[PDB]
């Protein structure tokens, strides 16, 4: 098969399809859910056990076993043929709504080319005096990313036809995925190389940019902070695991096709190392930008808690002007207690009893805590056009060279089979496939979008790369592994595997995994139905709801349909050998 | 005013009181002439007002020039003070939300700017670019078979 | 006043001369009240024109 160049890009092409979206847009969202500083210590605590190990486990097999996700597992056992077709399938369900997101930045990227900024000020009501009602209690970027984008229903149930500027945007970042993927993963170099370089001298202008808010202090307090109650959460330690198993992508068989390609000379060690920390590290980074802008929001918010409530007293009971600050604040609400009882009385149900604790912890929940947010910093700047284009460039860029990645390993095992490519070149796979995911990925842009592509960002892929990585490790080290494999020798020559590798992805890997499944399911289980978050306009604020019945069976289905392949394919062999 | 002057800010003594009243008879002088086209010699004795306070918020009313048991009614200088409240604004460097009347509140200036879809007209011009690619690389494709 | 509003350029009736003549006489108010210590009641009858 072709092979790679200068040898300094595969380790580019895995930082690549590593530090993708799973980093810089939905870490600080998991990190935001969980507490902050109740979600980084399980991150590091999994990153030095369960996730540079069997890293380097996936690499030495691609590296080995020389082919592709499929062929490589069927040259260890042919019982265990499924694997191959589960960790296609997975990648087939990441994609699919993985490129949605893609979607989104191009559709705010477009928009921020006006003046001013859309997302900046609220339209005028129905008699051109005051604002709207949902951008009085909901900020200005709150109702641009509900009610302009998605048009979001407030139920699961009311749902209704196909929107039209979104699905627009979704056809055209296919069509650009699509474009970038005509030369074949085996030499798609360039677009790799390019991407990281790029994501990270614009992580910087807004660390400089974030650093020197007023109010950007308060949201670094709260990210690092530790509160040693969580750390009972079970749910926080499975998405931990999941987060990590998502961000490097193991299990996705696509890491073992990259360590497949490269030549037979590598040092692998040293190569799953330097990219795991660098994965872990940019994490770290991004969650030092984003909950200090954040911060900045908070503070910005509880300020106004005080102008208006201290205005309102001012306003009642009368005062001098310019005479209830901060301090001054709690000195007349007590003065004005003992000395005006009768409409006290009437008057103290209402005080808005607003405090920053709360402010900075329920502020922007949800799927869009980098869409916002970022602009809760992008409508405060010198000149906002520019600076837009730059921070959503990099999310677009990002998005683009994690889509790569994923396309390319749902294509290197069709492009193999010498019956498949010998009625369809090499120009209409890839159009193939690129079609069916973008006449699928048309369920997202409905009018109850966001919560179909919040089941598929919470079941899918966390569970089935979960339940995958411990078959693989079971296949290497107990059916055939560190006898054969710790051969490895004449591949590279490091003369053995340093006894901190054997014990670890031979029995550290499966005793983990299984026991956090068992202490997930055992809370999943127990806890009822499952619930979710609705918009609710007429407030402005997200409320819960249990989950309809065909959601249920969906999520059911979602993870059934990836990790019982398995079984399946075992059952084919034992049952196919019959005569 | 330390809202909306921050500093600078002056003090209101009663100078500034006359000040007011004066202006506010200069509205009224004007109402009376642009609509009505009579000529009414208002003054500022003939712009009562009570119940000074603290927060400076006090209630007027305005008279016929020499005759006590003539008010004019609010409904009418509710629209002098509408016509020249720009006018009034600026003389004491108010901005509108600092100098409240309570009662009376500004509603003119909608937004439609927008002639020609500017999103749309980006999003057009850059799927070209994609689709030029799209299209010849397919074609150096087949040239490489 | 044409050269300095250039437009939206009002109109100079004697609703205007009322005005001038009221807000010097608060002028005068003022310089008699934080150079000499007074309080002098001037009006706007007493600024001849
Ligand atoms: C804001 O806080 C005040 C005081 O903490 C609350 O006032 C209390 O309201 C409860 C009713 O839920 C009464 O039983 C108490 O007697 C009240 N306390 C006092 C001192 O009057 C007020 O309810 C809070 N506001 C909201 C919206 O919950
Ligand atoms: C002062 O204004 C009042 C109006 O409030 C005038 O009173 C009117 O007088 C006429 C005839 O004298 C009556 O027909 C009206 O009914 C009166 N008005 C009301 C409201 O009753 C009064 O004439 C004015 N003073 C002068 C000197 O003209
Ligand atoms: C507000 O606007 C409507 C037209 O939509 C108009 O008919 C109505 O009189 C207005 N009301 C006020 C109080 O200005
Ligand atoms: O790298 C991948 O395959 C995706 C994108 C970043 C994390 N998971
Ligand atoms: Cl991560």
């Amino acid at each position: 098969r072709p092979l790679w160049a200068n040898s300094l890009q595969f380790v580019f092409a895995c930082i690549s399809y590593a530090v993708g979206l799973g980093n810089v847009w939905r870490f600080p969202y998991l990190c935001q859910m969980y507490g902050g500083g109740s979600f980084l210590v399980p991150y590091i605590i999994m990153l030095i056990v369960e996730g540079m190990p069997l890293l380097y486990l996936e690499l030495a097999v691609g590296q080995r076993m020389r082919q592709g996700s499929i062929g490589a597992w069927r040259t260890i056992s042919p019982y265990l043929s499924g694997v191959g077709v589960a960790s296609v399938v997975v990648s087939f369900f990441l994609s699919m709504y993985y490129n949605v997101i893609n979607a989104w930045a191009f559709w705010y990227l477009f928009h921020s080319f006006q003046d001013p900024l859309p997302w900046s000020v609220c339209p005028l009501n129905g008699n051109h005096t005051g604002y709207d009602e949902e951008c009085e209690k909901a900020s200005s970027t709150q109702y641009f990313w509900y009610r302009k984008t998605l048009n979001i229903s407030p139920s699961l149930q009311e749902n209704g036809g196909v929107q039209w500027e979104p699905a627009l945007c979704l056809l055209l970042a296919w069509l650009v995925v699509y474009l970038c993927i005509l030369r074949g993963t085996e030499s798609t170099g360039k677009v790799v190389y390019f991407t990281a370089s790029l994501p990270y001298c614009v992580l910087i202008i807004y660390l400089i940019r974030g650093l020197t808010l007023h109010g950007a202090t308060n949201g670094l307090m709260y990210m690092f902070t530790p509160k040693i109650e969580q750390l009972a959460n079970p749910k926080a330690w499975i998405n931990a695991a999941t987060q990590i198993f998502f961000s490097l992508g193991l299990g996705f068989g696509s890491l073992i096709a990259f360590a497949s390609y490269n030549e037979p000379s590598n040092n692998c060690q040293k190569h799953a190392i330097i990219v795991s920390l660098i994965n872990s590290f940019t994490s770290i980074f991004a969650s030092i930008v984003t909950f200090s802008i954040y911060g900045f929001k908070a503070t910005f918010n509880y300020e106004n808690c005080l102008k208006k409530v201290s205005l309102l007293l001012t306003n009642t009971f009368d005062l001098e002007d310019g005479f209830l600050t901060a301090s001054n604040l709690e000195q007349v609400k007590g003065y004005l207690a003992s000395a005006y009882p009768s409409k006290y009385s009437e008057m103290f149900p209402q005080i808005k009893n607003c405090s920053l604790e709360s402010e900075l912890d329920t502020a922007v929940q949800g799927t869009g805590l980098a869409f916002i947010v970022y602009t809760e910093a992008i409508k405060n700047m010198e000149v906002s056009q520019l600076w837009s284009v730059l921070y959503f460039f990099m999310l677009l860029m990002l998005g683009i060279g994690s889509m790569l990645g994923n396309t390319a390993a749902i294509l290197t095992p069709l492009t193999d089979s010498k019956i498949i490519s010998s009625h369809l070149p090499k120009e209409a796979i890839s159009g193939l496939v690129c079609l069916v995911n973008c006449a699928i990925g048309m369920v997202f842009t409905m009018e109850a979008g966001n919560y179909w592509f919040d089941i598929f960002n919470d079941y899918a892929a966390t569970l089935s790369l979960l339940l995958i990585v411990l078959v693989e490790t079971i296949a290497v080290c107990y059916v055939y592994g560190l006898r054969r494999f710790e051969s490895d020798l004449k591949a590279m020559t490091g003369r053995a595997v340093s006894w901190y590798w054997k014990v670890m992805w031979a029995g550290v890997s499966p005793l983990l995994i299984v026991s956090l499944f068992v202490f997930y399911l055992s809370d999943y289980i127990l806890t009822g139905t499952l619930k979710y978050q609705a918009w609710d306009a007429s407030q402005g604020q997200l409320v819960t709801k249990d989950y309809p019945a065909y959601a249920l069976a969906v999520i059911g289905l979602l993870v059934a349909s990836s990790t019982m392949c398995i079984p399946l394919a075992a059952l084919g062999t034992f049952v196919q050998r019959r005569l | 005013l330390k809202s909306a002057l921050g500093d600078k800010a002056y003090e209101w003594n009663d100078n500034e009181m006359y000040l007011f009243r004066s202006s506010v008879a200069y509205a009224m002088r004007q109402y009376f002439l642009k609509v009505k086209n009579q000529m009414i010699l208002f003054g500022e004795e003939d712009v009562r007002v009570a119940n000074l306070k603290p927060r400076i918020s006090f209630n007027f009313f305005v008279t016929a020039p020499k005759n006590v048991s003539d008010i004019i009614p609010r409904t009418e200088v509710e629209k002098a003070i509408r016509m020249s409240r720009s006018r009034i604004n600026d003389a004491f460097r108010l901005n509108d939300n600092s100098l409240e009347f309570l009662g009376i509140q500004p509603t003119l200036g909608p937004p439609n700017q927008p002639p020609v879809s500017i999103w749309l007209i980006v999003f057009g011009v850059v799927m070209g670019v994609i689709v030029v690619g799209i299209v010849i690389l397919i074609f150096t494709g087949i040239r490489d078979r």
